[PDB]
Formats: C-alpha cells, structure tokens, sequence
C-alpha cells in the first residue's frame, strides 16, 4: 500500500496554456509510474509510461519528469481535447494503486443564467450559464460542459444568485 | 489489433452474484495476464488481482480477500469475475486491462495497462420494472419524465440532465428553447 | 534427399530436449533435493502402485497427473474415493480394469453404473476372446467417477 | 492456439492460415464440375527448439508445451486434423465422383 | 580469506577488518545483510557465489565502496526481485558482476539491475531471459562483454542493445532465435549465434562505417542459404556447418523474405545439403586458407580459374559422392594438404596430384583408385583402393615419409614396387593385405623406423 | 541485431495452389472412387 | 506408418523409428527418479521425399515414475514420451 495524493483536485484553463498535475508518494517509488487520460465516458487511457517515457500515438504536448518521490505532468498547449480526468498509477509493490482524478476543463469568459419557472414537481431552469457556481433556494441536477460553446445548465425541482449577474434576481409564480 | 469485449451489466437484485465476461480477440489467450480494475463514483480506481489463463494462478488485493474470484477458459478466450453477496457498496464499472508484454516477461513484477475493455455497469437496486411517465410543461419549454427505472429513457436547441436517485427511483427531464426500451 | 545428415547431433539434441520435457511436465523448477528421502528400499503400496500402472492391456494433455488407486471394499467406499480426489474438478482420467480368472469360450460383457436407488445404467460393452491364461482387461469409467488381487480403481488426477 | 485467432491476424509461429481455393478463379480448372471451392488452408510458422536448464524460473516450463510438445530435435509445423472433400470430375466420357483424403486442414500442432 | 565449502549458514564476524578479497562459495548463506558485511569496507574481491542467498538488504552492499569484482551467481536471487524491490543498489567500483545461474527473468531484470559506470563484464547466462526489450541493458556506458548463453532469447527490439556503445563480446548461444532481420552493432567484435533455429540472417544496408565483427558462428543452425555478408568486410572465421545450405533470401517455415568476402580466412562448409558449386562462388573467396567441404553431398569439384584460392593451405572434401575431379595447373599452387578419402574416384588425368606445387599430406582412403605417384608429397594412405597389382614405378621420384596400404586384399606387389623409397620412408604400414611374400627389400631402407605387416 | 516481423502472405499462398495443383449429396493417398448400393 | 517391429535391425534409408535409450544416472545426470533406471525413448529420422517435408512420430506412448517429493512418495504418468513409428508430412 502506498498512497498517492494529486495536489489540485480539480482545475479550469483555456485553449493553449500549461497545465500541471502533481503526484506524491507515500514512500519511494523509483520510476515505476503512469498517467492516464479518462474521457467523461470512456475507459482510461494510458499517456506517460515510466516517469517520463511518452508513449506512441499520443500528442507530444505532455511531458513527465520527476523521480523516486514527486512526479509532475505538464500540457504544453491545452485543447479541447485534453478535457477529462487524469490519474497516477505505480507498480514497485504488490498492490497496485492508484491516484484520486483531476478533472480539467475549459473557461473563456462569465455568462449569465436564465432562469425559468414552470408551473405544474415545479421545476426551476437556468440556461447558458458559465461559472459552475449556481446556488438556488426554493434536487439539483447540473449537465456535462457543452462542446459547442462550453457552458453549463442547470435543474431544480425559486431564489438565484450568480456571479455572473450582480443582483439576486428572485422570481416565483 | 487485439480488444477485449465486455458487454452491459444491466441490473442486479442484491444479495446475488454477477458475472463479468471479458472476452478477447486478435491475440493468444493463454499467453498474458487479465487485470481486474474497478471504478466506484465513490473513490478513485482500486486494483483487484490479476489471473493467468494458461496456469490458472489467482492472486488479489487485500481487500478482496475471498470476495471475489475470477475464472478463466481458454476454449473460448474469455476471462470472467465472480462477485459474491452483493451490497450497496458495490455498484461500479468492472474494467478489463492486459499488461501489454507477456506473461513469461511480467514474471511477478507489475506493470501498467495499455489494454482496456469497455466495462460493464453492476447497479444493485430491488427495482423490477415500471415505465416512465412523460408530464407536460409548458408557460422555452420541455418534457418532464418520472419513475423511469432501472435503466435509461432516450427522448428526441436541447437540453437533457442526467438522471437522478430518489425514493428508489430515477428521474429524467428534458427542455427546449420517448422511447424506453425496458 | 541426399545422405548429409549425422545422428550424433540428433541423439544429444534429443536427449536434451528430453531433459526438458520431463522437467517441465512436473512444473518443477529446479531438481527435488534428496534431503529427506528416508532409507532403505520403496514401500509395498507404492511399488504395487509402480507395477500395476505399467500392466499392458485439449491444452492440459500435456503435463502430468499424480495416480492412485483403490480396492474394493462391485461397490466402493465413497470416502476412500474422496480421499483420493480432494474436489472432481482436477480429474483428468479414471479407467476401471478386470482380471478375468479364465475363459476358453468367447463371450460378451457389458459395463453399468448404479445409478439409481434400483435402476443401473449401461455403459460400453466389449467382446472377450477366448484364452487359457488370466489377462487384464481395461473399461474407460471416467464419466462415472466424476459423478460419484481383488479387481481395483485405477485414476489419474492434476495434483494438488 | 485458437483457429480463428491464428486465421484473423500475423503472427511468426506454428498457426493454420486462411486460404480458400475456388476451382475456376485460384486453380483455372474446369472439369472439376462440382463444387465451386473449398477451404483447404495451410500450416505456416517456426517452433523453435528450446535448449533447456536444471534450473528454470517457474514460468519458462510453459513455452515447451507451447514449442516442442513431443521433445523432438527438430520440430517441424504439421497439420494435426485432416477433413475429406468430394469432387465432380470427367474422366474422358464418364463422369466421376471420389471422396478425397487429407484435403481440409482445421488445425496444426508443432511436431 | 578462504572460507569455501564449509556449510556455513550464517556470515562470520571473525573476520580482520584489513580483508581485501573474501571467499564463501559453497556454502549456505540465504541472506546477504548490512551488519555482519559492513565492517570489511575495504574489500575489493568478494566471492559468494554457489549459495542459497534470496534476499538482499537494500544498504548491503552500499558500503564496501572498494568493491572490484562480485559474484553472486548461481544464486536463488530470482525471487528477490518479488521479495525485495530495488534489489542491487548502485555500486560505484564494482568492475566485474556474474549473476549467471540465477533463474533471472527479462522485466525483473529490468529492476534488479542497478547503475554501474565502472562494470566491466556481466554475465546472465543459464538463465530464463525470453526477449530483449529496449529499456533492458541502460546505464551501463562501460560494459565490453555480455553473456548471454544458454537462454530462452527468441525477440530481440530493434534497439536493445543501444545503450551499450562499447559491447564487444556477446555469446548468444544456445537460444531459441529464429529470423534475424537486421544487424547494426557497429563495434561489436564477436558474435555467436550457435545451436539456434535462425532460418535466415540478414544484415543491414549501407551502413556509415565498417561493422567491427570478426566472429559469426552459424554453426548448427537450420540456414537455407549462404547468408549476404556484403557488408562485414572484416569477419574473419566463419562456421556454417551442419546446416541446410543448398548453393545453387527466404524463411519458408515462417514466410520472411526482405569483394563481400575478402578478408574472410576459416570458411566451414561442412554438413550441408550442397550438390554444385557455381563458379562465381569460389571467385569471392580471395586470400581463404583453410576450406572444409566434408560431409557434403557434392558430386563434381572443378577449380579452373588461374589464382583461385592462391593461398588455400588445406582443402577438405572427404565422405562426397565424387566422381570426378579436375585441377587446374598453378591453381593450388600453396595446397600443402588434400582430404579426398570416403569417395568413388574411379577415373583421374595421370597428372590430377602431379601439378600441386606443395602437397605434403594426401589422405585417399575407400575410393578405388589405381596407380600417377610428387617431389612434395609426405603422407599417404591408399588404404581400401581394392588394388590388385602395383607396379614398380609407384614412388620412383615421390620423397614420400609415411606410406599405408592397408586392407587390400589380393594385392600383388611388383618387383621393385619401391623404387626410391629406400631413404625418404620412415614408418610403413602394410596390414591386413594376405600378402604371401614380400618383394620390398626392407634393409635397404635405412630411414625406416618403425613397420605393421600383421595380418 | 533485430529479430524478424511482418511473415509475407502473398507469396507463401501462390506457392500452396501450385502444390495443391445424390451420389455427391450422399457425401490410401491414391484416391478412391464413389458409388451406391441400394 | 513405420513401427519398432518393422525398421530395427533393418537396412532402410527412409524415415522411420530409431533406437535410443535414456538412463537417468548417465545422460541427464539425476539421482531423483526412483523408478525406473531409464526407458526406451527413440526418435524419428530419416527423408521423406515428394510422392518442406518432415517425418513427424504417429504413435506414441506414456511413461509412468516414481520420485520423491519431500518425504512423501508418490507416483505420476507422463504423455507423449515413447517414439513408436513415423509418418510423412
Ligand atoms: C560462447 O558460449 C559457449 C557456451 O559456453 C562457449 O562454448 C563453450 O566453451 C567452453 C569452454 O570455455 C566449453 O567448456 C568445456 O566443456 C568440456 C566438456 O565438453 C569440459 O571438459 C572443459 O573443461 C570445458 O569446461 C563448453 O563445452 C562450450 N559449450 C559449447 C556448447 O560448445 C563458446 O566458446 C563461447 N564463444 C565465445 C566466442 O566466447
Ligand atoms: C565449426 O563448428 C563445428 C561444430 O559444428 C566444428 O566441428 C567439430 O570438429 C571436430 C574436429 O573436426 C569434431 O571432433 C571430431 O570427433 C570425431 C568423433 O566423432 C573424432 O574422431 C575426430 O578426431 C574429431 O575429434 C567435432 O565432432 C565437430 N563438431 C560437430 C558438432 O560436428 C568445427 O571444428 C568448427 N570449425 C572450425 C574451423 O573450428
Ligand atoms: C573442417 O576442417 C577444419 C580444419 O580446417 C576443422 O577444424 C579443426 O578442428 C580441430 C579439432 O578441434 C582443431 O584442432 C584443435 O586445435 C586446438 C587449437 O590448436 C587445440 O587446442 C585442440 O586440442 C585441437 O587440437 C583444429 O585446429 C581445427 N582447425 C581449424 C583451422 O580451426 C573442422 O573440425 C572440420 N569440420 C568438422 C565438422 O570436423
């Protein structure tokens, strides 16, 4: 057993920036890691082999360094495609274990939500929101990032605030 | 190229025992390992043992210490999981990964997976069976769906949300600015 | 076609690759050492045991299985039966073999199993020809026994 | 060694490869009348010989299953089943039918 | 100190602490532990070879930094690589280490080895090392021989051996090699690949330098063809005997197919399959000396090129099925020794061994061959010709030394068979002939020294 | 020094045909021939 | 389809089963198997013309031994291990 920790637990950047994912180990781990590139429905997929040993088919763009005790993944250009989650692995000890999961997603700028009633479980709707900070008062229910426009949404079934609209609108039928 | 094909889990009743198949193609059965990793929406991903087709070696984490055993059969190039006496702490994708080299290479050492399957879904309910029941909304608009257990409605400028737990039963919505197959 | 082809060579390659062989049918890494090989000569039952195997009458065919055997107590206790297979699923081979005192008439037997509480169920038949000295006669009851001097169970199993 | 593994992909050992002959397109024979092909494949691949130790790791002993079953000095890559094949052909005026012996290959051992 | 073969279990703590070179093969030490070794930090040979040891502790060794040759081998350290992760630790002196015997495996070897810029030699043989990948032999800049023999070997990566820029010996005999498809090991000086199943061997093309080899042993393996060595200049022994070679690319049993001999001096073409030799063939081999054919199934030997094999001192050819053989005037001009015998000569020019300038030894036994008999030639055998009558002028002007006539039954010596014979003979044999009557005037040969007429 | 990859196909398959170079429906290296009693 | 009783102590150039005998004390050096001091193992050689060709054994035989294993005896039946004729392939 020898746990390993990833500093940030989640992190937001945009098109073509550095990201950087650490990792920590309980004890000594040589050069005996891995890095994996979840999709937010997929199986994972491996990208460093090693410590440092990219692997083929892979963009060139991460790159692993680091021995024995911290190790760290950096993007060159983050695109969209690099949304997801990523993992650490070692194997110097019978039980494989791996890291916790960083999500990385994309920002490009504050929007506004538009909230929405409907009338008979009465449900109350935002739309076209950016910051994944919506905080309503009366189950919510928020989607995956869009790939168009990258924007969330959100479902409760009303009082709203947001950053993206200074005053606390509250509306009710 | 060699892939590793696992089919749905679907649902199962708690207090039995599931049957993951892993069946392999465009490669020697018996000639590499099988890894069985597990991804609960809990934490992270833990590594249950691994299994040698051609001699039958079991060997498993400290965990899963008579929990679980996993079979091979070499007629038809499949590698399966026994999972016994099921409980909520359960429900998880089974993943399937190959160890990339040989098994006469990766000798006792571990390395990491380059192969993957698909993973099947292992959801533990009581739930038997109930159709949804679409409400209409309206003053944008859209579709209200309830009690759509135990297994996905499809509905067709969109917005759908994913499905939620509550009083033993799901809930989908749908909006705008249904064909359920169980 | 041509006669360029010497035995010496055939003979060592041979003789090795039987090294081989031998030491990789019994999953043995390296030799057994003869620390505890108490003295003197072999016990009665093993080399009875020895003989009665030598008598001349898939994937997995390929590496060795332990044999033993069982006298009758044609009924057999089922403990002694257990005792020799720990679980049915490592046995690879249970041959059921006869020693017929004398026949100088041909005639024919056939095999059954008790199957039921009353019923028996048949099995392969076979044709004895006729001789004026006792002979081994062999009837494949593999089937059987994985469903459950004197004549006796011979078997053949993976061992644990 | 699964027929459909060694039949669907490349690799350089001891494995039946797919072939399927048809008598017009393949042989360029036209009196064989009946029927329009068959699946006779072939044995392709080395089996090395595996010079051996008193002292091997565990997990070596199963390349001799695998490459010298019989402990040969020269293993060579033969077929180990064989199917027959009836044909239709003229001999002259009078037609003929024979049922053919070791035709169809299924599998191939190391021997 | 030397402590060998005395059964003892457990490291000795008597020890001087001045010892330089420490000696316990054979005994039953089943763990090497940092106490009991650390305080002879000025040890240089250390020698625990033919142990039981299995674990090693990650600081043992770490101490003796005037360490200049280990040898562990023959050890149960494959099952340290599970047991203990890590395995050897860096050892900055450490010039020789042997682990050979070990049952180590490819991918714990990977891990069990440690870093060493001062290693000199590594040996791994008898082990069960199956293929090579490209991050197996790292971190080693220094090594200069690599052994390898007596392995399962049967994949071997395009660049396994690209961080070894000064590996010179390398012993891969005895493995399961099949097709070899490229060779670029551009300082590598020896290479053997005996007792594989290499069907075809291919080099590379067009290289930037000279490969450096010296050294291919074929030997015992099941080749087809003579292989393209265009582009090693410098090989200079050469066995690719007990082959299949038919003169006089392809891998039929896999499906494979994708001055070159100047230098080249000991060729051994023994055991083959060939039946005809094409002439271009000898034209390539300039400057060979020693040339074996024997055990061939070649029907016809002719050299009539002027200058072919100018320098060839020896030419086997026994056990053929010739019959007949031709030999070009100042051809063989240095041919000082002609292995013939086993064959079905049954015709020959007067002159077939008269124009070799300096044949001395001339073996020509079972063939049937009757007597022209060379101011050079010293040893001869005419033992089994089935010869019947020899006349007088047999050796009139031959200088010959030894002379054996054996088994020939019905043989009728003429009067004065031995016509110059009397100073230049020393040893004759003449057994098993049935002769009644000698006609030879034994006396007269003052230089005899020792005689066989039995029988 | 490399080991070998990529067995060819298309040859080695040629090389074979040249080497392989109610009665039917009821259906020695010599061959042997086909008839029905009834 | 060359048995024993057919090609030893015959004149044959063409494939067919060979003598050889294996004794454990002398060619493989081992004092572990009990039972028996060897076995008759043979091999196949010999050309196998066109009517590349290998002569491969037909029938073959097990072998049965006895050996130690700690401090208990046991007794074990090997496969595939008596060359009994040869067949062209
Ligand atoms: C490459 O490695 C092979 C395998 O070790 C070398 O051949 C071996 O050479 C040794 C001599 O150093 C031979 O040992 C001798 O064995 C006889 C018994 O046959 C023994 O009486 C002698 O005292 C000596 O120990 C060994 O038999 C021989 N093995 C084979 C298979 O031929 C080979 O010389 C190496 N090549 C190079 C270029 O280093
Ligand atoms: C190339 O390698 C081959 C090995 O394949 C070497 O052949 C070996 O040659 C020696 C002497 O010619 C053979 O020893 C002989 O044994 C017979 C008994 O059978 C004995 O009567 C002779 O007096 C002689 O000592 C040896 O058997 C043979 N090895 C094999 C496997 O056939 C050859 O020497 C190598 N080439 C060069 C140039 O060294
Ligand atoms: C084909 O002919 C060559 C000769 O051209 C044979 O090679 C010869 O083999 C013998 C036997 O080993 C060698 O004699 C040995 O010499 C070494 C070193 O001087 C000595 O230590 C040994 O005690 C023994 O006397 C001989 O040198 C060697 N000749 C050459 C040129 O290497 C070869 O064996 C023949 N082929 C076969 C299959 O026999």
């Amino acid at each position: 057993d020898i746990q390993m920790t990833q500093s940030p637990s989640s992190l937001s950047a945009s098109l073509g920036d550095r990201v950087t994912i650490t990792c920590q180990a309980s004890q000594s781990i040589s050069s005996y890691l891995a890095w994996y590139q979840q999709k937010p429905g997929q199986a994972p997929n491996i990208l460093i082999y090693g410590a440092s040993r990219l692997k083929t088919g892979v963009p060139s763009r991460f790159s692993g360094s680091g021995s024995g005790t911290s190790f760290t993944l950096t993007i060159s250009g983050l695109e969209a495609e690099d949304a997801g989650t990523y993992y650490c692995q070692q194997y110097a000890s019978v039980p494989v274990t791996f890291g916790q999961g960083t999500k990385v997603e994309l920002k490009r700028t504050v929007a506004a939500p538009s909230v929405f009633i409907f009338p008979p479980s009465v449900v109350c709707l935002l739309n076209n929101f950016y910051p994944r900070e919506a905080k309503v008062q009366w189950q919510e229910s928020v989607t995956e990032q869009d790939s168009k426009d990258s924007t969330y949404s959100l479902s409760s079934t009303c009082e709203v605030t947001h950053q993206g609209l200074s005053s606390p609108v509250t509306k009710s039928f | 190229e060699v892939q590793l094909v696992q089919p749905g889990a679907e649902l199962r009743n708690s207090g039995a025992s599931v049957k993951v198949s892993c069946k392999a193609s465009g490669y020697r059965f018996t000639s590499y390992y099988i890894d069985w990793v597990r991804q609960a929406p809990g934490q992270g991903l833990e590594w249950m043992g691994r299994i040698d087709p051609e001699d039958g070696g079991t060997k498993y984490a400290q965990k899963f210490q008579g929990r679980v055993t996993f079979t091979a059969d070499t007629s038809t190039s499949t590698a399966y999981v026994e999972l016994s006496s099921l409980r909520s702490e359960d429900t998880a994708v089974y993943y399937c990964a190959r160890n990339e080299w040989e098994t006469v290479v990766v000798g006792d050492l571990m390395y990491e997976y380059e192969y993957w399957g698909q993973g099947t879904q292992v959801t533990v309910s009581s739930a038997s069976t109930k159709g949804p029941s679409v409400f209409p909304l309206a003053p944008a608009l859209g579709c209200l769906v309830k009690d759509y257990f135990p297994e996905p409605v499809t509905v067709s400028g969109v917005h759908t949300f994913p499905a939620v737990l509550q009083s033993s039963g799901l809930y989908s919505l749908s909006s705008v600015v249904n064909v359920n197959h169980k | 076609t041509c006669k360029t082809i010497d035995m010496e060579l055939v003979k060592r390659k041979r003789i090795e690759a039987i090294r081989g062989q031998i030491l990789s049918k019994l999953r043995l890494a390296s030799p057994p050492s003869q620390g505890e090989v108490p003295p003197g000569p072999l016990p009665e039952a093993v080399l009875a045991l020895y003989n009665s195997t030598r008598d001349r009458v898939p994937e997995a065919d390929y590496y060795a299985k332990e044999v033993t055997r069982v006298l009758m107590v044609m009924f057999f206790n089922t403990s002694e039966l257990r005792e020799a297979v720990p679980e049915p699923v490592l046995l690879s081979r249970a041959e059921l073999r006869l020693l017929r005192l004398k026949l100088k008439v041909e005639q024919h037997v056939e095999l059954y199993q008790k199957y039921s509480n009353n019923s028996w169920r048949y099995l392969s038949n076979r044709l004895l020809a006729p001789s004026d000295s006792p002979e081994w006669l062999s009837f494949d009851v593999t089937g059987v026994v994985r469903q459950w001097n004197r004549p006796f169970l011979l078997l053949m199993a993976t061992p644990l | 060694l699964d027929t459909n593994y060694c039949f669907s992909s490349t690799e350089k050992n001891c494995c039946v490869r797919q072939l399927y002959i048809d008598f017009r397109k393949d042989l360029g024979w036209k009196w064989i009348h009946e029927p329009k092909g068959y699946h006779a494949n072939f044995c392709l691949g080395p089996c090395p010989y595996i010079w051996s130790l008193d002292t091997q790791y565990s997990k070596v002993l199963a390349l001799y299953n695998q490459h010298n079953p019989g402990a040969s000095a020269a293993p060579c890559c033969v077929p180990q089943a064989l199917e027959p094949l009836p044909i239709v052909y003229y001999v002259g005026r009078k037609p003929k039918v024979e049922q053919l012996s070791n035709m169809i290959v299924r599998s191939c051992k190391c021997s | 100190v030397s402590c060998q073969v005395l059964g003892l279990l457990q490291v000795p703590s008597v020890l001087p602490p001045d010892t330089e070179t420490l000696d316990l093969s054979g005994n039953q030490l089943r763990s090497i532990l940092a106490s009991p070794l650390g305080f002879y930090t000025a040890l240089r040979h250390l020698d625990l070879s033919t142990n039981e040891i299995s674990f090693l502790q990650p600081g043992a060794f770490q101490a003796l930094t005037h360490l200049e040759h280990l040898s562990l081998a023959h050890n149960r350290l494959a099952m340290a690589t599970a047991l203990s992760a890590g395995g050897l630790g860096p050892l900055p002196r450490v010039t020789s280490l042997d682990l050979s015997g070990n049952s180590l495996y490819s991918g714990l070897l990977e891990r069990l080895l440690g870093e060493a810029p001062s290693l000199h030699t590594l040996s791994l043989a008898e082990n069960s090392l199956t293929r090579l990948t490209r991050h197996t032999f790292r971190d080693m800049p220094a090594l200069e021989q690599l052994d390898l023999h007596s392995n399962v070997l049967m994949d071997i990566e395009d660049g396994a051996f690209e961080g070894l820029p000064r590996l010179t010996h390398l012993n891969l005999s005895r493995n399961s090699l099949t097709c070899i498809s490229d060779f670029s090991l551009q300082q590598l000086r020896v290479l053997d690949l005996s007792c594989n199943s290499i069907e075809a061997f291919q080099t590379a093309s067009q290289p930037q330098a000279e490969f450096q080899l010296t050294w291919l042993d074929l030997r015992e393996n099941k080749l087809l063809h003579f292989p393209d060595l265009a582009a090693l200049p410098r090989l200079i022994y050469l066995n690719l005997s007990n082959n299949l070679i038919r003169l006089p690319i392809h891998a039929p049993s896999e499906g494979w197919s994708a001055r070159p001999l100047s230098q080249l001096l000991n060729l051994d073409l023994s055991y083959n399959e060939i039946e005809l030799i094409p002439d271009s063939f000898l034209e390539h081999l300039t400057s060979l000396c020693f040339l074996n054919l024997s055990r061939n199934c070649l029907r016809t030997f002719e050299a009539r090129r002027l200058g072919s094999l100018p320098c060839l001192m020896l030419l086997d050819l026994s056990h053929n099925a010739l019959e007949t053989l031709e030999l070009g005037a100042r051809a063989l001009g240095s041919l000082r020794t002609l292995l013939l015998q086993g064959n079905a000569l049954r015709d020959l020019p007067p002159y077939t061994f008269a124009n070799l300038a300096s044949l001395q030894r001339l073996n020509l036994q079972g063939n049937r061959v009757s007597p022209a008999f060379i101011t050079s030639l010293r040893s001869l055998s005419l033992v089994d010709n089935e010869i019947e009558l020899l006349r007088a002028g047999a050796f009139l002007h031959t200088p010959l030394t030894e002379l054996d006539l054996s088994s020939n039954p019905g043989l009728e010596v003429a009067t004065g068979a031995l016509g110059g014979l009397e100073a230049s003979l020393e040893v004759l044999a003449l057994q098993g002939n049935g002769l009644m009557v000698l006609q030879v005037d034994l006396p007269c040969f003052i230089c005899l020294k020792r005689l066989n007429l039995a029988e």
